[PDB]
RNA sequence: AAACUCCAGUUGACACAAAAUAGACUACGAAAGUGGCUUUAACAUAUCUGAACACACAAUAGCUAAGACCCAAACUGGGAUUAGAUACCCCACUAUGCUUAGCCCUAAACCUCAACAGUUAAAUCAACAAAACUGCUCGCCAGAACACUACGAGCCACAGCUUAAAACUCAAA
């Protein structure tokens, strides 16, 4: 999927999230796919450069009060 | 401070010394151990021979020589052949695989002489000369 | 751009006129051409 | 339909290991570096299975250790003492 | 010859414990080989018989290899019968 | 050769059995078949020839302990086929 | 083409390692080479000892001449590093930095 | 090879079973078992998975079926006569759960 | 036991010989072959197939001249051996293995797979070897033995190498 790109970026930038997933909830929403939502919504909010796109939701996660350890 | 398991080299300083002298004024114990007979001699440091011992010369004959009794009776001559010129301590330099590798080292310990150092000489050609044809038995 | 950075080059090249003079600063000078590596892939320099 | 999968390359490929001299160049002249893949002891190139190089690299050891010995900068029945205390690349414990 | 002596195949003595430096000196010419060259070179190997054993001992380090994968790799299935009864 | 496959499928007697005796104590004098081994310090007493070649019986000296007479024993027969092809090799 | 002579020369004082020095140069010159530097490596002990004209040496100089030279002087230049007594050991080598440094990705 | 037509694709190196023909596929099974208990056919469950043979047996108990989820002998089908007797029956229908 | 004692050990000087480790790599070359270092030349063909004989090459052994000679070694001597010894172990030393210029042209010269192009659907498929095939071309084969033979022909070979039958005989091979 389109997503697994970002996926991998994050995976490669942010690390696994600390969090642990819970792949018995149906509707589980882990750091990497909060990151991926709010990455796509700004990508159709705005303009297409991955880099400004990535740096962007870095920024608005954390102003949400998600902790992304580079 | 760490022992060291490589030997001293004589230009770096070092402050290893045995009975006030440097490690390249050692006398060296050379034995060469052949198949059939084992050979020792003790040098100085600047190649002066001062003891030699053979398994020949201490009166073993033919198959007796390759034995390690041979070789360590050999050893103890050459020990107190060499102690009776002021050596006590030696660096080994050992020449071949024969059975009297090693009892020509207990041989030079049981002697007196005690052994700073090990060295292997054993000539190893880089694909010299042919050797001889494998034995039909 | 390779013509021109040999023609920059070539006003440092050794000729019968400074053989003397590069000969004696060569004898003046010392290089060295060892460096070790580490496990991580670092050049570790004397 | 719009969630259906789409073709592309694997986004997770990991890449691929590289040995610890890739992207460096070998010289003969490098005593100090090719010091570190022959037996202290006994001189001899240590193989593949110890220094981890790859084949190419490998090859580029082998023969820059050669030269060096053929051409008069390198020590062949030992390692030379000075790089004794350089640092372990090889996968080798003598105990000692 | 032309050599520096006392550098190559040396092993100082610690405490005068002269066993463990010989046994030192012997396990490390039988690691770097010079042990077998030494044993080999007594009689000529024919070139034939020398690629020969060559190509068996490797064969037979990646069979042995490849044997021990695959045994370690079954061994974790070993243990306690979960299911047992049924 | 399909190497693969191949894994998945008297006067004479008297110094036969002297050299075999010299190159097993040579053999064992050094960490070539094993460093374990070489630990041991495994003594032999004699190499006897079956009369018709079909094996060799290589009698090594026992200790008082019961325990390293055990490991030895162990380590010997998982030793014994390295062994043999080590002598093959050397052309002995 | 471009070339590296890794020259060990007689442990020697400062004059006669300068004299040296030139004689190696004019000749690599007279055959037609255009010296690009002359690099000192320093005075070391010998790997092993090295028997020349009649002489031991257990230490030398070591020096390095880079130059471009027409494929045909390397042999002469070589027969008149066999006649010099002052060259512990002279050798010929194409320029390291000439070989192409290949790109990899890795281990496959 | 002969699952291919069934997979909808492979998910990081792990096959995906596409559901859209399972379904299908579970509809003309399910259908056919209904028909043949209907029609009062002996029904044997199999299976080897010793996990679920405690399961397996229960629900063939319980819907008053037949269940084999042990050792499966040489000759229980293909020489049944002299196995079990002359006039045995045997199944009309065989659900693996386990093949 | 013979042999050497112009012997043996350390140290120093010192090959027309063969090339530890790397190489647990699997590369170069048409094959044969090629694994010490440097340098110079240098690894044909923008369809494919295309020869016992045409044109160029061919491991090891062997033969001409010259040369070198550490080690190894057919033969040749000597030492030790039962009861017809050990052909086999030990010592010494030849042709030969090496170089230069010519011959000879044979190998389990084998991946025992003829060269190019294509396919993995079929019934996969006598057996084994090495999964089964298709298209196209050249070479070769039609029971065994006689016979890697005789004769003819050709060849730096003179017994050699290539090509290669027939008569009698058998029911098999
Ligand atoms: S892995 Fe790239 S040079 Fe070795
Ligand atoms: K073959
Ligand atoms: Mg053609
Ligand atoms: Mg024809
Ligand atoms: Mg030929
Ligand atoms: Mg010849
Ligand atoms: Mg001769
Ligand atoms: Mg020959
Ligand atoms: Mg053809
Ligand atoms: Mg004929």
């Amino acid at each position: 999927y389109h997503e697994d790109r970002i996926r991998a970026k994050f995976y490669s930038v942010y690390g696994s999230g600390q969090r642990a997933f819970d792949l018995f909830n149906p509707n589980f929403k882990s750091t990497c796919q909060r990151f991926v939502e709010k990455y796509t919504e700004l990508q159709k909010l705005g303009e297409t450069d991955e880099e400004k796109l990535f740096v962007e939701t870095g920024k608005a996660l954390l102003a949400e009060g998600v902790i992304l350890r580079r | 401070t760490k022992f060291s398991i490589y030997p001293p080299i004589p230009g770096e300083e070092s402050s290893l010394r045995w009975a006030g002298k440097k490690f390249e004024e050692i006398p060296i114990a050379h034995i060469k151990a052949s198949h059939n007979n084992t050979q020792i001699q003790v040098v100085s440091a600047s190649n002066e021979p001062l003891a030699f011992a053979s398994c020949g010369t201490e009166g073993f004959r033919n198959a007796k020589k390759g034995t390690g009794i041979a070789a360590q009776t050999a050893g103890i001559a050459a020990a107190a052949r060499a102690k009776q010129k002021g050596v006590i301590h030696i660096r080994v330099v050992v020449k071949g695989l024969g059975p009297g590798r090693l009892s020509a080292m207990h041989g030079l310990i049981m002697g007196g002489l005690e052994v700073i150092s090990i060295t292997d000489n054993t000539p190893i050609p880089h694909n010299g000369c042919r050797p001889r044809k494998a034995r039909k038995l | 751009r390779e013509v021109l950075q040999l023609q920059e080059e070539v006003k440092n090249f050794i000729t019968r006129e400074n053989l003397e003079a590069r000969v004696e600063a060569a004898l003046d000078s010392r290089k060295n051409y060892n460096w070790a590596i580490t496990r991580e892939g670092l050049v570790v320099r004397p | 339909n719009e969630d259906l999968p789409i073709s592309m390359e694997n986004p997770y490929k990991e890449p691929l290991k590289k040995c610890i001299l890739c992207g460096k160049h070998v010289d003969y002249k490098n005593v100090q570096l090719l010091s570190q893949f022959v037996s202290p002891f006994t001189g001899c190139i240590y193989g593949r299975h110890i220094t981890g190089l790859c084949g190419k690299k490998q090859k580029e050891i082998t023969k820059a250790i050669k030269r060096a010995q053929i051409m008069g900068f390198m020590p062949v029945t030992y390692k030379d003492p000075a790089y004794l205390k350089d640092p372990k690349v090889c996968n080798i414990r003598y105990r000692e | 010859a032309k050599h520096l002596k006392f550098i190559a195949r040396t092993v100082m003595v610690q405490e005068g414990n002269v066993e463990s430096a010989y046994r030192t000196l012997n396990r490390i010419l039988t690691m770097d080989g010079l042990i077998e060259d030494i044993k080999h070179r007594r009689y000529y190997e024919k070139p034939c018989r020398r690629r020969q054993r060559e190509s068996y001992e490797r064969c037979r380090r990646i069979y042995n290899m490849e044997m021990a994968r695959k045994i370690n790799f079954l061994m974790r299935k070993n243990r306690a019968d979960p299911w047992q009864g049924c | 050769k399909n190497w693969l496959k191949k894994f998945a499928s008297h006067a004479r007697l008297r110094a036969l059995n002297g050299l075999l005796y010299k190159a097993l104590t040579d053999l064992l004098c050094t960490p070539e078949v094993s460093q374990e081994l070489y630990d041991l310090n495994v003594e032999l007493s004699k190499v006897s020839l079956t009369p018709d070649f079909s094996a060799c019986r290589a009698y090594w000296k026992t200790t008082l302990s019961a325990e390293q007479n055990a490991h030895m024993e162990a380590v010997l027969q998982r030793s014994a086929a390295h062994m043999r092809h080590l002598l093959m090799s050397q052309q002995t | 083409p471009r070339y590296e002579l890794a020259l060990i020369l007689k442990a020697m004082q400062r004059p006669e390692t300068a004299a040296t020095l030139k004689r190696t140069i004019e000749a690599l010159m007279d055959r037609g080479a255009i010296v690009r530097d002359l690099e000192n490596l320093g005075e070391r002990a010998l790997p092993y000892r090295i028997s020349a004209h009649s002489q031991q040496h257990n230490r030398g100089g070591y020096f390095l001449v880079d130059f471009y030279a027409p494929t045909a002087a390397v042999e002469s230049m070589v027969e008149h590093l066999s006649r010099d007594i002052d060259v512990i050991r002279g050798n010929i080598v194409k320029h390291p930095l000439t070989q192409e440094l290949k790109e990899c990705e890795g281990i496959v | 090879r002969f699952m291919e037509p069934y997979i909808f694709g492979s998910r990081l190196d792990h096959d995906i079973i596409d559901l859209e023909q399972t379904a299908t596929h579970l509809q003309l099974a399910l259908n056919f078992t209904a028909h043949m208990a209907y029609r009062k056919g002996i029904i044997l469950f199999i299976s080897r998975n010793r996990q679920f043979s405690y399961l397996i047996e229960n629900m063939a108990r319980d819907c008053g079926e037949y269940a084999h989820t042990r050792y499966f002998r040489g000759g229980m089908l293909t020489n049944a006569r002299l196995l079990f007797g002359p006039t045995v029956r045997l199944p009309d229908l065989i659900i693996f759960l386990h093949t």
